């Protein structure tokens, strides 16, 4: 603060920029999203509020975005943000596709969210998104898995496995004890229940507030139904 | 904003592949036309009014493009309507005479209107003859249409600066009268206006049949 | 405000067109920003026909007509160990002397090779800036380009101008670890063709007897491409692997 | 690059209310009172012209023709209500006029006069508009109708009401003195009776501004010959007719 | 005071006020100077009181009385640098509506236009208003002698007479006695000269003091034209 | 507070948007509107701030059509919504001319949000203070009950209300809905609820609004007075 | 020089002499063979005392015309009266700097105090000249001779009268686009004094 | 008061009783400039100027505290150098233009209006601030000799005799002595002498002081700004010593 | 002092002249899916082909205001001329209405157009790029 918090384009003396860091505390009141990579997959995990009893379930749209047949996206802090950054990213990934005649990879997509993000904290006149994503997927021709983070300021990172939103860092902390980068989960089935796991630390009701995406190599996205996350909760809760 | 000018080259493309009279008088003025309207050869109709009106005392006759006529006096209509309802005064047929003006010469003639312009207004008595290039004319008596010129005759047989309202009148019937006699445009029923100095506008609908 | 006042405060700048930066720029007056820029500026008259202007200024005694490529025949063909290009090097005679070899293939970068048709001064500059975005866009992925993603960057670029005058057929050759050997055919009305075999210039048709299979080694490529120029008709040779193109010359 | 943009003049207070809109609502109730009734037959618009002593009464008008169909009336600052009239002058032609060949009915018309007013809340650049409008108007699918227009852009449609100083008096006396089955003489008669109970100072025809939307009005046409045309319905009453009414 | 963000711009004040409106109204009385304007049966007068108590001044570069037209005339209240401002975009507008309409532009029809140029002022946040109040006369071809006001607030209007100044609730005063008296809204005069006299008369017994030739401005507008008097005109007319 | 509430596009210390909240706090002072899906219709119904008798209550200040299957119920500033029911009007008419078809309910929804989103994000701008309720169906969905508020979110629902008691409001819908309810047992519940909820003492005709889509095709009733005086009887109400 | 456009076959002369400066015209305006106006005035004013005579398109130089006259006003509010150097100036300015869309020539005559009467002629392409009189128009080209032969300096207001009658008359004889009543304007410290002469009058010269 | 707190914090904003405090404060700064004056001669102007003694490193010849505005305009200001500067320029500008436009030296008025306008433009947003000089110009022209002083507001006047500058009270009471003194007129020389004596008297000083002189004269100079010589100035500076 | 509207045609063309449609992935070419005109518009084609009327309505009324601002340069100075392009440019800056496209009034009153009418007035008239954000990032340039 000090009077150095009511700008975007404002120094603090020590090298600090506030209002980034507001976003950031924005973005820490948001749902958590967990990001997995596996051998031979990604797994994307969001939680999500319970339902109330008059809200209608059939339309209501989901945490896990699919921005193109192979790159899907979630995100975590406003929701009416994420709209904007979500339908901007798939009028890249399109336009793209038709000026090169090949789709975009998970890291040129990434860069563009962030440089959309970045362009956003240039002006005194607009307000940043209070958004940080979580992209994954595969890219084209290509079966190594991609796995990125994006944050309000524009800064993207590469990650094994990562947190973002409410109670994130006990789900780091679980992740972290209970993640070897040189011996990752070799099937899908080992993801998934890791990041059900991990999704369990911070989750109260438990399988009804999990919603788990799946992406492997050649373009194949599934969205996990009710029944799969509820048998995978009821076998995580019998093996404990 | 404004015209379009879409469909320009596809237009392209695709093609590679009436008397009107105006007499003043000693208190004002008339404008007389005929009520014959073609599309070709072919009669359209028998009974069409070419007198329009500008503002409850000017009134105008037009000839060449029918839509661009239309257009235009039903554009600077509502201009003036406007400019009096700010100024809370009656219009002046200069006025108008001059929005007529700038804007067809904006357009440098591609607007296709040629009108004689008749009023009466707290200043007199006015009529004048409006170019689609933009050049205007004043005159004591003018002439408009492919029958212009047997009007015309009749107009300098018959004209006079004493001129009653009634001498007048029957001076434009008959010069409509020739033109309806001895052009093929024209023929059917005569339209008068009468415009006199403090006093109403009279609009005289198939004055003769 | 004051910028207003000096925009109205007081003619022979206005005469000498130096009011406008392009103006200032194109003439270096400023500095050198006129050789900073990615996208070329090309001029043009400021008429309502510019097309008809310069067709009617080009189709007309000294020797400053615009240079037009040779017409000789040119071959490129694809199988399993990457892609042979032949070139018939039959070299017009005129009021000069050569210093050494005028070559007719374009070498784009050590990877890419691009043929000369047409006007040779469009094929030529553009394929030095194909060159230039294919190293910035290396650069920027950190990986090699696709012949697909050059291929689609050369014809959005003519189609943008196409009608104004530009007179080009290349066909772009390479060798990525994802798409193979890859040949690509591009001229200046928009059209891009991928292909596997692709003979242009007079004598197609005799060149066009490519005895083709995809199990050809690579002497027997050379020596094919060889023989297909010489019953079109020396001939220049380069066979392009996915570590790059390697000139022969015969 | 902080001169491309300007932080907005209205913005909401904690308790959720937008302190521009109500500071242009205070100062509204702070004018001069105007009032409307609607009839079986026709509406009246009443308003008083305060004023110096020495200014002619007959230069400034405060009810003003927007259609040959459509008046309208104003309480608050009277040059945001000129600005907006010569609006609302021009927008009936450009929209409506030129487009369908007809002038426009009262409430499209009270609509986009709705919508200017409303867009000056939504600015970095302007305060919003400080006065009220009374709108009256007949048409042909809708009869005769009386609106009123808030500094918001909020309007609203009324069998009778006033606005200003007296607003509050004049209501409760137009609440116990309006029927359905009210006359446009027995309605200007109530306006008259509404206003007396308002003006403090002289109370006669030179003071006094009223207009009507009633019969058509061949007179005012300026022309004769087509009987398809329809005369004005928007009648401005003069200071003799008023005082003859007073008298009566 | 304004106490807020009133104290620069033109906003609503808690009361429903606009702040800097009613201070350029307390600017336009910077000068204390007095004007009167009154009308004849073919002829306008108006009449502005002189001061010039520095030695070093040129009187004859000392005026706050303008020529707009051919026919029109201006006095203004107020400093002198915003009166010049305002008089050079009343010259150009009458000049714009002659060349726009074909016919000389009326009195009240510009004082129209500078009072809707006013009232930008008064709704321009980044725009302040002049701190003068205009006088426009002219004689009319449609409505005889014409006398209209305008002020800061954008509100105009017309009068039979008009008194501007410190000292103008007198002036008004013995104005509203004579025509009381007379029982009618102009003078009963058919030379502009007699207008004059009277006028300065009134001016004198209103103000309780004597004027000499070098202390007033006297302006007065005919159907032809629209003339100032000189100094010699000025002591012609006080000799009666 | 005081510090991170005069502007839009700031964020406070905890990350928090001041203004946004105001907007929504806003729509507490609106009447209230509720809405109601049944197996075979929607029920709109929702109840006017009127406070004297000369407003004229037969000729449409909460209840508009946007096209001949999407209607919406408003609650806050009734000039903001007007300026956006313009815009979904035209939104709709340029998605059947470009694709021939009837604009689906969710992505007109989603439009209107976005563009209050948008008008949360410049520092000229303020947020609309106005509360939606769509009712509309489609050939995707059936039909579908929508509401959305300043903040740019957009949320689906079987009951819905909004406006100055939505608490109690939801509570009786929670209370009383069923999935295979009827449209005559929904707009006797939503009579009964706004008559429950009222802070005056007689819910009469003169102070409600009431919209029904339903089926013979689909068909939209915006009731009359004189129909609403019935149903009222009818409930006993 | 558009298709279909009126053009201004006319005879035009204005001349200096002692006492100031006279403007004289014919009045008539023909499209092709026909007469359409045959009593057209075509002296035009810009100013109290500086007025002109136009040539070529008249759309064109009525627009020219009214911009000058606007612009004279403006000078005016400022300056007060304008000399004809300046009208000529803005004329020039107009009539040169769009020579490649509109085809106008102006023959200026002003009075002053300081210059006491002068004559600027402006020909299609925007060139100024000033000279003690000039002629223009179609008709003008056969009076070529007739005026080099009879001008004097410093004639009196008859003379000059009687000098321009009889040119104009000859101009009208023989030029089919030429024809009417003769219209002058005589601008002196005196004032502005109309004239005009009825073709049984000048054509028995 | 002369500060008026919470209004002066920004240009173009009026206070409670109608007053503009920024333009005050220019006004402020103008008056810690160094004396300047002008006097008006029977057909002509006068203009004379008190300046500090500078290091030797200065080129004598091209440092000149008299600006020349156009062949007949004298100009000398007080304030900030680079506004007047500034203003010097726009000056000729605008004199410039108008020869150019209508063949004639630009008459006195018309310039001072031009000028006087430029000015007021700078108190009318907040985005600028008002110029920090006063400025004292005359010349000759068809209509005789005159003399005009320019304020920060943008308000101008016609003087016979003019000051500004620290020493302004001292020199405008000489200025008033000498216009009661000599109701007749005064004559250029005798001018050129009594303006050596004003800024003698209003300078009596930390070490030493120059005087520059400068005029424009229908019968001296042929209606022409110019210097005073050597003669004629080393006989005013004679005169005002004793 | 132009009366029809000059210097009309461009000097010089390139693939980056729109800035505000350019290719991320490319940015020396236009991005054709944003552009939204149908997909097959070269820039070239708009070169040649054009109704010799269209570029005079265009331009006329600035080529008009220019012309009085250089009348009002020459007969009252630079000042006046500096005093319009001010108030315009304040108007025109601070004006931001995203869902409207009508001027305003202070506009109209400004350009003397308050009871004036044209064409313009009357006709003053997608899949991407066409809403809240893409007016926001142009008035801002960001």
């Amino acid at each position: 603060m000090s009077g150095y918090d009511r700008a975007l384009s404002i120094f603090s003396p020590d090298g600090h920029i506030f209002q980034v860091e507001y976003a950031l505390e924005a973005v820490k009141r948001g749902t958590c999203a967990v990001g997995v990579k596996g051998k031979n997959c990604v797994v994307l995990g969001c939680e999500r509020r319970s339902t109330l009893k008059l809200q209608d379930t059939r339309i209501t749209p989901s945490k896990v975005s699919k921005i193109d047949s192979h790159v899907v996206l979630s995100f975590s802090g406003l929701n009416a943000d994420s709209r904007i950054l979500i339908e901007k990213a798939r009028v890249e990934a399109q336009s793209h596709r038709l000026t090169l005649e090949d789709p975009v990879t998970v890291e040129y997509l990434t860069r563009y969210v962030a440089g959309v993000q970045q362009r956003y904290t240039q002006s005194g006149g607009v307000r940043p998104f209070g958004v940080s994503t979580l992209i994954a997927g595969f890219d084209p021709r290509d079966d190594e898995p991609k796995l990125y983070q994006t944050e309000p300021s524009g800064i993207y990172s590469s990650w094994s496995a990562q947190t973002i939103g409410r109670n994130s860092k006990t789900v780091r902390e679980f992740l972290e004890k209970n993640y070897d980068r040189k011996e990752p989960p070799a099937t899908v089935e080992e993801c998934v229940k890791l990041t059900v796991r991990s999704l369990l630390e911070v989750v109260q009701t438990g399988a009804k507030n999990i919603e788990i995406t799946v992406v492997k190599p050649d373009s194949d996205i599934v969205a996990l139904s009710s029944e799969e996350i509820n048998q995978y909760v009821t076998q995580i809760e019998q093996e404990k | 904003a404004g015209l379009s000018f879409d469909n320009y080259q596809r237009n392209n493309f695709l093609a590679e592949n009436t008397t009107i009279v105006g007499v003043k008088f000693n208190n004002g003025v008339v404008i007389a036309a005929d009520t014959r309207s073609t599309q070709g050869p072919i009669v359209a109709d028998k009974n069409c009014a070419k007198l329009h009106r500008i503002s409850p005392k000017i009134w105008c006759a037009g000839a060449g493009t029918a839509a661009d006529t239309e257009a235009v006096t039903q554009l600077i209509g509502s201009n003036i309507e406007l400019h009096s309802l700010y100024t809370s005064r009656e219009p002046r047929v200069v006025s108008a005479l001059q929005m007529l003006k700038q804007h067809l010469f904006k357009y440098q003639g591609h607007i296709g209107a040629y009108l004689i312009v008749a009023g009466v207004d707290p200043t007199g008595s006015h009529l004048f003859s409006i170019h689609a290039h933009g050049s205007t004319d004043v005159g004591y008596y003018l002439s408009l249409g492919s029958g212009s010129l047997a009007a015309m005759a009749v107009l300098e047989s018959h004209w006079k600066q004493d001129l009653t309202k009634e001498e007048a009148i029957k001076l434009a019937s008959d010069a409509i009268q020739a033109g309806i006699w001895n052009d093929l445009g024209s023929g059917s029923n005569v339209d008068v206006c009468v415009m006199e100095i403090g006093k109403d506008a009279e609009y005289l609908r198939n004055y003769l049949t | 405000m004051q910028a207003i006042a000096d925009s109205f405060s007081v003619r022979l700048v206005k005469e000498l067109q130096y009011d406008n930066e392009q103006n200032l720029e194109s003439d270096f007056v400023t500095g050198a920003s006129q050789f900073q820029r990615l996208a070329p500026s090309l001029t043009v008259p400021p008429i309502a026909s510019p097309q008809q202007f310069l067709r009617a200024h080009t189709d007309d005694n000294p020797d400053c007509k615009i240079k037009i490529a040779h017409g000789t025949t040119t071959l490129a063909f694809r199988f399993q160990g990457g892609i042979i290009v032949a070139v018939d090097s039959r070299a017009t005679a005129g009021n000069w002397v050569a210093s050494q070899t005028v070559k007719k293939v374009i070498e784009i970068n050590p990877f890419l090779l691009g043929t000369m048709a047409g006007g040779a001064a469009d094929c030529q500059f553009w394929e030095t800036w194909l060159g230039s975005q294919c190293r910035l866009h290396e650069l920027r992925e950190k990986e090699r380009i696709s012949v697909a993603a050059a291929s689609k960057i050369l014809s959005n670029l003519v189609y943008q101008y196409k009608g104004a005058g530009l007179s080009m057929g290349t066909m772009i050759c390479g060798y990525t670890r994802k798409e193979g050997p890859t040949i690509y055919y591009v001229d200046s009305d928009g059209t891009r063709l991928k292909g596997d075999i692709f003979c242009v210039g007079s004598g197609q048709t005799f060149a066009y007897g490519v005895n083709y299979k995809w199990d050809l080694s690579v002497e027997d490529a050379l020596y094919l491409g060889k023989r297909s120029i010489l019953a079109a008709a020396s001939v220049n040779l380069y066979h392009v692997t996915e570590d790059g193109w390697i000139y022969h010359g015969n | 690059m902080t001169d491309r943009y300007s932080f907005s003049l209205t913005t909401f207070s904690p308790s959720g209310k937008l302190g521009q809109i109500d500071y242009a609502l205070t100062a509204v109730k702070q004018g001069v009172t105007s009032l409307g009734i609607k009839a079986t037959n026709g509406v009246v618009i009443a308003t008083e012209k305060k004023s110096s002593p020495l200014a002619m009464s007959e230069t400034l008008s405060k009810v003003s023709l927007l259609t040959p169909d459509i008046g309208a009336v104003y309480s608050g600052m009277g040059p945001d209500y000129r600005v907006l009239v010569d609006k609302s002058r021009k927008v009936a032609h450009t929209s409506y006029k030129r487009i369908y060949g007809e002038y426009p009915p009262t409430k499209l018309l009270v609509s986009e006069v709705a919508k200017i007013m409303q867009e000056a809340t939504q600015s970095g650049g302007v305060r919003p508009f400080g006065v009220s409008l009374l709108i009256a108007g007949h048409d042909e699918f809708n009869g005769f109708s009386l609106y009123q227009v808030d500094p918001s852009g909020s309007y609203f449609p009324w069998k009778a009401t006033a606005i200003g100083k007296g607003s509050v008096a004049a209501k409760t006396f137009l609440e116990k003195r309006w029927n359905d089955e009210l006359e446009l003489e027995d309605a200007i008669h109530i306006a008259l009776l509404t206003l007396k109970e308002s003006v403090e100072g002289e109370f006669n025809g030179d003071t006094i501004e009223l207009a009507i939307i009633g019969d058509e009005n061949p007179d005012l046409l300026g022309y004769t010959g087509i009987p398809t045309d329809k005369g004005p319905r928007f009648r401005k009453l003069t200071s003799q007719e008023i005082n003859d009414r007073l008298e009566a | 005071s304004a106490a807020g963000y009133d104290r620069h711009i033109t906003i609503f004040s808690p009361e429903g006020r606009l702040y800097q409106v009613e201070y350029a109204f307390k600017a336009t009385n910077q000068t204390n100077i007095n004007s009167l304007a009154v009308r004849g049966k073919d002829c306008t007068v108006v009449i502005s009181q002189k001061k010039v108590p520095d030695k070093l001044l040129d009187p004859t570069t000392v005026s706050y009385i303008f020529c707009i037209s051919r026919t029109i005339g201006m006095v203004v209240n107020g400093p002198i640098p915003d009166a010049r401002n305002a008089a050079l975009r009343a010259k150009a507008e009458a000049a714009e509506f002659r060349y726009k309409y074909g016919y000389d532009m009326p009195c009240d029809v510009l004082a129209k236009r500078m009072a809707n140029l006013s009232q930008i002022y008064t709704q321009r946040a980044y725009m302040r208003p002049l701190g003068v109040i205009l006088t426009f006369v002219s004689v009319d071809e449609e409505l005889g002698p014409s006398i209209y006001k305008t002020d800061p607030a954008g509100y105009y209007v017309g009068y039979k007479a008009t008194a501007t100044g410190p000292k103008q609730q007198e002036i008004t005063t013995n104005l509203e006695n004579h025509f009381k008296k007379s029982k009618i809204d102009h003078i009963n005069e058919e030379s502009w000269e007699k207008v004059v006299e009277f006028a300065i008369t009134h001016m004198i017994d209103a103000l309780g003091t004597e004027f000499s030739k070098n202390d007033l401005e006297v302006g007065v507008a005919t159907k032809d034209k629209f003339f100032t008097l000189s100094a010699e005109n000025i002591e012609e007319r006080l000799v009666a | 507070s005081r510090r991170y509430d005069s502007r839009t596009t700031i964020f406070s210390p905890e990350g928090r948007l001041y203004q946004v909240e105001y907007a929504l706090e806003s729509i507490s002072h609106a009447g209230t509107a509720i809405g109601i899906m049944a197996s075979d219709g929607i029920v709109l119904a929702a109840e006017r701030k009127v406070t004297s008798t000369l407003l004229e209550q037969d000729t449409t200040e909460k209840l508009y059509k946007l096209n001949d299957k999407i209607a919406v119920a408003v609650a806050g500033l009734t000039a903001d919504a007007e300026i956006l029911i313009n815009t979904a009007r035209i939104h709709a008419q340029n998605y059947l001319k470009t694709y021939n078809e009837d604009i689906p309910v969710e992505i007109l929804v989603r439009r209107l949000s976005d563009i209050k989103q948008g008008y949360t994000q410049h520092g000229g701008l303020r947020p609309f203070g106005v509360s939606f309720i769509y009712a509309g169906y489609d050939d995707r969905y059936g039909y579908q009950l929508y509401t959305s508020n300043p903040s740019g979110n957009y949320t689906g629902w079987k009951a819905i209300s909004v406006g100055a008691n939505t608490s109690a409001a939801q509570t009786l819908l929670q209370m009383d809905y069923k999935d295979d309810m009827k449209v005559d047992d929904a707009i006797e519940l939503a009579l009964k609820t706004l008559s429950k909820t009222t802070d005056s003492s007689a819910l009469t005709y003169d102070r409600l609004e009431f919209a029904t889509i339903r089926k013979g095709e689909v068909y939209q009733k915006i009731f009359k007075p004189q129909e609403i005086k019935d149903i009222l009887v009818k409930t006993g109400i | 020089l558009k298709k279909g456009e009126v053009s201004l076959g006319t005879s035009i002369m204005a001349v200096t002499f002692k006492d100031g400066v006279i403007l004289g015209a014919d009045s008539r305006t023909t499209t092709g063979a026909y007469i359409a106006n045959r009593v057209t005035d075509k002296l035009t004013r810009v100013h109290d005392k500086i007025w002109c005579c136009r040539s070529g398109s008249a759309a064109d130089t009525q627009a020219i015309a009214d911009i000058v006259q606007y612009h004279l006003e403006l000078y005016t509010s400022q300056y007060g009266t304008p000399s004809t150097e300046t009208a000529a100036s803005v004329f020039k300015e107009l009539c040169y700097e769009n020579k490649d869309n509109l085809t106008a020539g102006i023959i200026v005559a002003g009075y002053d105090d300081k210059n006491k009467g002068e004559v600027y002629t402006i020909p299609l392409g925007g060139s100024v000249h000033k000279l003690p009189y000039a002629i223009a128009g179609s008709g003008s080209t056969f009076i070529y001779g007739y005026c080099d032969k009879n001008f004097r300096e410093n004639m009196s207001k008859e003379e000059t009268v009687d000098f321009i009658k009889h040119s104009l008359s000859q101009a009208i004889k023989w030029d089919g686009s030429s024809g009417g009543v003769i219209r002058m304007v005589v601008l002196t410290a005196a004032g502005v004094e109309r004239l005009i002469f009825y073709p049984d009058e000048y054509e028995q010269l | 008061t002369s500060i008026g707190t919470g209004y002066d914090l920004s240009n173009s904003v009026f206070s409670p009783d109608g007053r503009n405090f920024q333009v005050e404060y220019a006004v402020k700064a103008v008056e810690n400039g160094t004396t300047s004056i002008g006097i008006k001669c029977n057909d002509g102007v006068v203009f004379a100027v008190e300046k500090l003694i500078t290091s030797k490193l200065l080129v004598p010849q091209k440092n000149v505290k008299i600006q020349v505005v156009d062949r007949h305009i004298g100009c000398v200001y007080s304030g900030l150098i680079p506004d007047g500067r500034h203003l010097v320029n726009r000056g000729r500008e605008e004199a410039a233009s108008f020869k150019k436009l209508y063949k004639t030296p630009i008459p006195i008025p018309a310039f001072a209006d031009r000028l006087g306008q430029y000015v007021q433009a700078h108190t009318l947003y907040n985005s600028v601030r008002p110029f920090g000089v006063s400025t004292i110009f005359g010349g000759v022209d068809k209509n005789g000799a005159h003399l005009y002083m320019l304020e920060p507001s943008g308000s101008y006047w016609g003087y016979k005799g003019a000051a500004t500058g620290k020493g302004r009270q001292s020199a405008k009471a000489e200025l008033e002595k000498l216009v009661d003194h000599h109701p007749e007129g005064l004559s250029a020389r005798e001018a050129v002498k009594q303006a050596a004596k004003i800024i003698y008297l209003a300078h009596e000083k930390e070490k030493d002081f120059e005087l520059e002189i400068s005029w424009c004269s229908l019968s001296e100079t042929n209606g022409l700004h110019k210097f005073v010589k050597g003669d004629l100035l080393q006989e005013a500076i004679d005169f005002a010593q004793k | 002092m132009n009366i029809v509207p000059q210097d009309t045609f461009k000097s010089q063309v390139s693939t980056d002249q729109d800035k505000s449609v350019l290719s991320s992935a490319v940015p020396s070419l236009p991005d054709t899916l944003r552009q939204q005109e149908g997909g097959a518009v070269p820039l070239s084609t708009q070169l040649n082909d054009r109704h010799p009327l269209e570029s005079t309505l265009k331009n006329w009324e600035t080529t008009q205001r220019q012309r009085q601002m250089e009348q009002y340069r020459q007969i009252f100075g630079i000042a006046e001329p500096m005093k319009r392009t001010m108030e315009m440019e304040i108007v025109n800056r601070t004006d931001f209405n995203p869902l409207s496209t009508n001027g305003s009034i202070h506009r109209d009153i400004l350009l003397n157009k308050e009871c004036s009418i044209d064409w313009e007035d009357v006709y003053p008239g997608t899949m991407v790029g066409d809403d809240v954000h893409s007016k926001i990032e142009k008035q801002l340039g960001i």
